């Protein structure tokens, strides 16, 4: 029971760490997708000009 | 896209105005040119100058 409680604590800690890592990776993604879409917007605007 | 479309529409309107004025001036000049152009065209059609 002590080992299982420690396993649950470790699982929660690792879940927090993994969620933080996933959020950081997703923020970097969101940034890159936003940059790509902004470049596409510029290309479309210049084509129309 | 909307900003570029609006800018393009404004440029088209400004052209339709200024270029229309330019065309009016060029038409004024062509009005003087008509006499000589027609005279030479008739001369070529008939032959023997005139």
């Amino acid at each position: 029971l002590a080992d299982a409680d420690a396993m649950h604590a470790k699982a929660l800690a690792d879940a927090k760490a993994e969620s933080e890592k996933v959020t950081e990776e997703a923020k970097q993604d969101s940034e890159r997708i936003a940059a790509q879409l902004s470049e596409q917007a510029g290309s479309e605007a210049e084509r129309i000009k | 896209r909307a900003q570029a479309s609006g800018e393009v529409a404004q440029t088209l309107t400004q052209a339709d105005q200024q270029l229309s004025a330019q065309g009016d001036q060029v038409r004024s000049g062509l009005e003087s040119s008509v006499d000589g152009l027609s005279a030479k065209l008739a001369s070529r059609i008939l032959g023997v100058d005139v």
